[PDB]
RNA sequence: UGGAGAGUUUGAUCCUGGCUCAGGGUGAACGCUGGCGGCGUGCCUAAGACAUGCAAGUCGUGCGGGCCGCGGGGUUUUACUCCGUGGUCAGCGGCGGACGGGUGAGUAACGCGUGGGUGACCUACCCGGAAGAGGGGGACAACCCGGGGAAACUCGGGCUAAUCCCCCAUGUGGACCCGCCCCUUGGGGUGUGUCCAAAGGGCUUUGCCCGCUUCCGGAUGGGCCCGCGUCCCAUCAGCUAGUUGGUGGGGUAAUGGCCCACCAAGGCGACGACGGGUAGCCGGUCUGAGAGGAUGGCCGGCCACAGGGGCACUGAGACACGGGCCCCACUCCUACGGGAGGCAGCAGUUAGGAAUCUUCCGCAAUGGGCGCAAGCCUGACGGAGCGACGCCGCUUGGAGGAAGAAGCCCUUCGGGGUGUAAACUCCUGAACCCGGGACGAAACCCCCGACGAGGGGACUGACGGUACCGGGGUAAUAGCGCCGGCCAACUCCGUGCCAGCAGCCGCGGUAAUACGGAGGGCGCGAGCGUUACCCGGAUUCACUGGGCGUAAAGGGCGUGUAGGCGGCCUGGGGCGUCCCAUGUGAA
């Protein structure tokens, strides 16, 4: 009747609420980043895709994601800022950027 | 038909326990039987294969009827009598297809206990007496 | 070793895309009669050159829709409208039976 | 269905297990009955076709 | 894991084993990939072993693992042996 | 078990003289004599032909009675038979020849298929002492077959190389008779291995 | 090294055509008989529901607590608190529950078989290697305390460890957007901007061993998609609106309307779309000379599911049988407040069915998982039992013994069958008993040796006191179906179109070779008849291998779409076709 491998789900849990509380800062920093691009402040949002590359390629260490998807989140991030600062937007060199 | 039956238990007080082993004169009860139904004898394996005595077979005959209280019965005593006439070893009458009035045959002579209180009481149909009918030769 | 097989274009209807047919010949496993059959095979026309028309080779690639597989990698010959008539009178052949 | 046989021993309420078959000169009979179910007993005196007809060995006196 | 094991190809009471090798995560009478080897126990036959010499060197050289009659069954076989 | 009864019964139904007994058949009273007719009080009936499944029904019992493998035991023989590489009809005569019940009679250890199936069969004669109890094994060609040790003085065996005192058996096998043991050299042939039974019409009523 | 035919329409014949039989096979069943072993197989129907037992756990070279034994100090070994060594309990954490086992309900589909692709991907424990193992901090189970709850259990205030998490220096390496070169579909290096490393433990204390992180490569296991084949019905002829295609974005490891917003009228189908019924597929199995036909029992590979449906987390790998949540139906307990829930895992119970079996023993061998090992679990498996479920093999005796004993049947009364059959002389003696005892087992573990290489030593059997060996020793089972023709085998008595046989022709009206009985004979033999299904017979769907004047058959006729084809000669392509080597057609 009784198991001993219940504990499963009290790693499932306790790892859930680490994992859920860490998939928010990729998309929720690369969004707010990717709005101040639009405002046309890009030294902020340079400031901001530090601390959130910090937050995916240092998160790829674990088992939340360390794929080919983990380059890709942050590649759509550094990617799709790099076209709009172009119409007058002044692209300085924060963090983010290599050129 | 020779099978492996044994899985011997027995009712206790309040509950039931299993014994691994049984003896002469010990009596109890018994699960994995597959069809031997009681009045019959089961014997071991290499057993002489004797069978028992009190094999009660009598030959009694009643003129009875009943009186199934409606006139729309007639479905209802053809379909219970068929599951109630099995547990009576005396179950032949030869009801002349003609009218109502679903005879049961006699085998206590009093077998309203064994039929009709068996129907009213466990199968739930209401019955009276009846009367039979002579014929001239 | 992707197959390598050529196709004739009978329609360029919707953009980007040509609807080629590939004929075929292969014997009944069967009765034994090399027979002639088709089936379509949507390719993708990146740079617009093959009209309404044409007979087309055939490369398969990664697939981009549901039923599409194929490209087209080069032209044999070209301006056999007869064959696309062989075609559309079928097109023009089923409606004659119906309620 | 038909029964085979010298005889039977079959009630109103009895369970006849089946066979199959046809019978040639009846028009509307394609089932046999095999003697010897519980409730449908073999043909006493009946040696020759004996387990087609279903009954055990005859006893010597 | 891909390794080499005893895969049992006998009937009742007369064993005969398979040495080979495939995943670890089939079972006993799984699709191998490759035979290398073969044993019977009951020492009846003089033919009992044959293990390639140079096939075994490639499957441990890509990194096999054998079990306890893996181990002892090719160690007859001998592979190991240069000196 | 292969067949316990009246066995000159299927003589007189069999037609020509069979050699089953021995010391009975050999002498003038294999029943053949004075009672030529089939058995039961029917026996000579009319002059009625035989049909032809008749015939070659005779034929499977001239091919089957004698040897005494029974049929369920000879159509898988029948099989293999069909199975090798060869006339069919003269293979599956020595194929059947390759046998302890007739290796070891045509040897000349029995007076009948009946010692010879009886006495290999309780495990006497040997070979080369894996002794074996079974009259189904398949005779290698060039097998030396010997009694055994105990059986060499029995009050059986001493009448039942009597006859055969240096008989001269044919080629198929050979014997020492002062060493009590022989050796089956090579399968026999179709006609120098002369039993009576016809080759033809075998095959065409087995493969039907 | 491969093929039977007959019965049957008619007064009689030929041809066409229908039906049946002689053969083989089953996860088969019924009836009768029944002795022993060996090897395979054992709910086909209700994928209905289940009492109870067992099938997945492991690690003290990871870590902290409670309880004992003995290693002990103001020890009355109550010693309570110093001390401390091995078990037990529970917890953090790592690995394995995606391996293995069972079923075919659903699915007509890239689901499956066959061959590839990925420039559109992953691969942990396996192996070859370039490096490292330096800092700080934090909380949660466990005990300290309290509450609630009948209970299972649950809720709050602090505590520390771990190989749990967070923040650093290091960045040989990898990743990201732009521009460069050989190939152009996202595949390899250079340059800068940023980001990413960890973890320690044990012994004999670096002599070593077990572990961890970035990255390269090779095996192995997977994901996706393509050419071909993939039941029947047209009395199912139009179907479809994320459906067809592009652009941009989100999600998966990765391409893809996988999903969303706009743009457009598209996409498929008489070469059978769509719709309905049926069905897991294949290697295989049965039959057949072959071509073919039926089918997926055991075993192996893949797919789908774990009461029906939907959904996500952890996990490299699941949308997960004994993991989690909700609805539906059902069972059980209740201190009538709330819970446990899912045997289509093994054995078993019940409903249904004619039909399907042990709640048997064991880690002795393999295999899977953990641990450095010692060892742990294995209903996978290794073995017995049950049921002649199928096959194989064997016994129920042998040699002599009469012009025919006795009993039984027929007779025209002589005789004939039973019949060498029986008793008798001799022999081997299956069963039965006594004694012995196995391959399956040498590995894991230690010793020498340089922790590898190599040699030596030690433990272990459910089967099983069984198979088997050496002797002694009893002649000791037999039935089933048929007997007019197909197709092997006939006399008498009773029945007089009644009882009955029956696959067909068809019999039984006082001589029934067709019924029941007696005898005899035939075929098989521990098996024989019967049923249901499949193939062949059947050329009776004809591709090999058929017809269309009269047996069934040419549309009432013509034009004409698609299709199938198609005069002569020359040249090219080598697509169809043929040949050679190789991959592959697993086992
Ligand atoms: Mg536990
Ligand atoms: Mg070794
Ligand atoms: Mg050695
Ligand atoms: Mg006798
Ligand atoms: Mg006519
Ligand atoms: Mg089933
Ligand atoms: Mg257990
Ligand atoms: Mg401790
Ligand atoms: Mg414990
Ligand atoms: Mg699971
Ligand atoms: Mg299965
Ligand atoms: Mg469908
Ligand atoms: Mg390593
Ligand atoms: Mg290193
Ligand atoms: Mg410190
Ligand atoms: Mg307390
Ligand atoms: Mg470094
Ligand atoms: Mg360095
Ligand atoms: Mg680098
Ligand atoms: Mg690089
Ligand atoms: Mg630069
Ligand atoms: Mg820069
Ligand atoms: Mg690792
Ligand atoms: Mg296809
Ligand atoms: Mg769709
Ligand atoms: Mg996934
Ligand atoms: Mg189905
Ligand atoms: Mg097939
Ligand atoms: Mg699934
Ligand atoms: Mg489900
Ligand atoms: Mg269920
Ligand atoms: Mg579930
Ligand atoms: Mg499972
Ligand atoms: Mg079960
Ligand atoms: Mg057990
Ligand atoms: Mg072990
Ligand atoms: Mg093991
Ligand atoms: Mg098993
Ligand atoms: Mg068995
Ligand atoms: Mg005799
Ligand atoms: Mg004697
Ligand atoms: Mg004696
Ligand atoms: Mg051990
Ligand atoms: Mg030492
Ligand atoms: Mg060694
Ligand atoms: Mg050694
Ligand atoms: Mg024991
Ligand atoms: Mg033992
Ligand atoms: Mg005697
Ligand atoms: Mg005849
Ligand atoms: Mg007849
Ligand atoms: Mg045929
Ligand atoms: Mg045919
Ligand atoms: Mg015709
Ligand atoms: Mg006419
Ligand atoms: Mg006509
Ligand atoms: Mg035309
Ligand atoms: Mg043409
Ligand atoms: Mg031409
Ligand atoms: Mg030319
Ligand atoms: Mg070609
Ligand atoms: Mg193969
Ligand atoms: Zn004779």
């Amino acid at each position: 009747r009784n198991l001993s491998a219940l504990k499963r789900h009290r790693q499932s849990l306790k790892r859930r609420l680490r994992n859920k509380a860490k998939k928010s800062a990729i998309k929720t920093l690369s969004k707010k980043a990717i709005q101040l691009a639009q405002e046309g402040k890009a030294e902020e949002a340079l400031k901001i895709m530090r601390k959130a590359e910090s937050l995916i390629d240092k998160a790829a260490k674990g088992s939340t994601l360390h794929k080919n998807a983990a380059a890709r989140r942050k590649s759509r991030l550094m990617r799709k800022v790099r076209q709009l600062l172009e119409a007058a937007g002044a692209p300085l060199i924060g963090g983010g950027l290599s050129a | 038909r020779k099978e492996r039956v044994a899985r011997l238990l027995r009712m206790h007080a309040n509950h039931r326990e299993e014994v691994e082993e049984l003896k002469a004169g010990d009596l109890g009860a018994v699960v994995g039987l597959k069809e031997t139904i009681t009045g019959d004898t089961l014997v071991g394996e290499d057993a002489p294969r004797v069978i028992l005595e009190s094999i009660e077979v009598p030959e009694p005959v009643i003129d009875v009827a009943i009186e199934p209280k409606t006139k729309a019965d007639q479905e209802k005593l053809s379909q219970a009598l068929a599951r109630l006439a099995e547990e009576d070893p005396t179950f032949r009458v030869s009801t002349h297809p003609e009218t109502g009035q679903t005879i049961i045959s006699g085998m206590g002579e009093l077998h309203l206990e064994i039929i009709v209180d068996r129907l009213k009481r466990e199968f739930k149909v209401d019955a009276n007496v009846g009367k039979p009918q002579v014929a001239y030769r | 070793p992707k197959k390598v097989l050529t196709g004739v274009v009978v329609s360029d209807k919707m953009q980007k895309t040509v609807t080629v047919l590939v004929e075929r010949q292969f014997p009944h496993p069967l009765y034994g009669k090399v027979i002639k059959r088709s089936k379509k095979y949507l390719a993708h026309d990146p740079e617009e050159k093959y009209k309404l028309g044409d007979v087309v080779e055939i490369i398969e690639s990664r697939p981009i829709s549901k039923r599409k597989r194929f490209r087209v990698l080069r032209l044999v010959e070209s301006g056999r409208m007869d064959l696309v008539e062989k075609y559309l009178i079928r097109r023009q052949n089923y409606e004659s039976l119906s309620k | 269905a038909y029964i085979p046989g010298e005889g039977h021993n079959l009630q109103e309420h009895s369970v006849v297990l089946i066979r199959g078959g046809r019978v040639k000169d009846l028009p509307g009979v394609r089932y046999h009955i095999v003697r010897g179910v519980y409730d449908a007993a073999g043909v006493k005196d009946r040696k020759k076709s004996r387990s087609k007809y279903g009954t055990k060995k005859p006893k010597e006196a | 894991m891909v390794k080499i094991r005893l895969a049992r190809f006998g009937s009742k009471h007369n064993p005969h084993y398979r040495i080979v090798v495939t995943d670890a995560r089939r079972k006993r009478d799984g699709k191998y990939i490759e035979k290398i080897g073969y044993y019977d126990p009951r020492k009846t036959t003089p033919d009992w072993l044959k293990v390639d010499v140079e096939r075994a060197r490639y499957w441990l050289s890509v990194g096999a693992q054998p079990t306890d009659t893996a181990r002892r069954l090719l160690r007859q076989a001998g592979v190991f042996r240069q000196e | 078990g292969r067949y316990i009864g009246p066995v000159c019964r299927l003589c007189r139904r069999e037609g020509v003289k069979l050699y089953l007994k021995g010391e009975r058949c050999y002498s003038p009273k294999c029943a053949m004599e004075r009672r030529p007719y089939p058995p039961g009080q029917h026996g000579q009936k009319r002059a009625r032909r035989p049909s032809d499944y008749a015939v070659r029904l005779r034929e499977k019992q001239k091919l089957r009675r004698i040897y005494g493998i029974s049929e369920r035991q000879f159509r898988n023989l029948f099989e293999e038979a069909s199975k090798k590489k060869g006339v069919t009809g003269s293979v599956f005569l020595g194929l059947l020849e390759s046998r302890l019940d007739n290796v070891v009679y045509r040897l000349g250890f029995a007076v009948s298929r009946r010692q010879a199936r009886q006495l290999v069969r309780h495990g006497h004669i040997t070979v080369n002492g894996r002794r074996v109890d079974l009259p189904s094994y398949r005779v290698r060609p060039g097998d030396e077959i010997a009694v055994a040790e105990k059986s060499r003085n029995l009050e059986l065996i001493r009448q039942n190389l009597e006859a055969m005192k240096g008989r001269k058996v044919g080629p198929w096998l050979s014997l020492d008779v002062e060493g009590m043991k022989g050796k089956f050299l090579r399968l026999p042939d179709r006609e120098d291995l002369a039993l009576p039974v016809n080759e033809q019409l075998v095959i065409e009523f087995y493969s039907r």
